[PDB]
């Protein structure tokens, strides 16, 4: 297990912090949390989605078909 | 401070400071404002040291 003090090297950066009895927990929680959503979104939509779009139809047409094939046709 | 009669100080001083304006602006007075103070931190990490 690693410790702080051991763990890299680092030189001129600085940062600042605010406490957290000074600040808001929810600032702008939906004035700006929506958009960022959106633009996650956005960013991911065509990675994720086309699989499981593919999933559905093959999900409908393989139920669809299977309950065809049950039902009699005419001798 | 030292030794020095508080009369000759005074004599000096309306000798040497009279010539003073004390007579503020009409309304530049400077006034100091209550400052915030701010829980806060400030980390300038500089490993080289």
């Amino acid at each position: 297990g690693r410790q702080f003090g051991h763990l890299t090297r680092v030189r001129h950066v600085i940062t600042y912090s605010l406490s957290p009895f000074e600040q808001r927990a929810f600032p702008h929680y939906f004035s700006k949390g929506i958009p960022n959503v959106l633009r996650r979104t956005r960013a991911c939509i065509l990675r994720v989605a086309p699989p499981f779009v593919a999933f559905y139809l093959v999900y409908t047409w393989g139920t669809q078909e299977f309950e065809k094939s049950k039902r009699k046709n005419p001798a | 401070a030292g030794g020095l009669e508080h009369r000759q100080l005074l004599d000096l001083a309306q000798k040497h400071f009279s010539g003073l304006s004390g007579t503020y602006d009409e309304d530049a007075v400077p006034t100091l404002s209550p400052c915030r103070f701010t829980g806060s931190q400030i980390c300038h990490r500089e490993d080289g040291l």
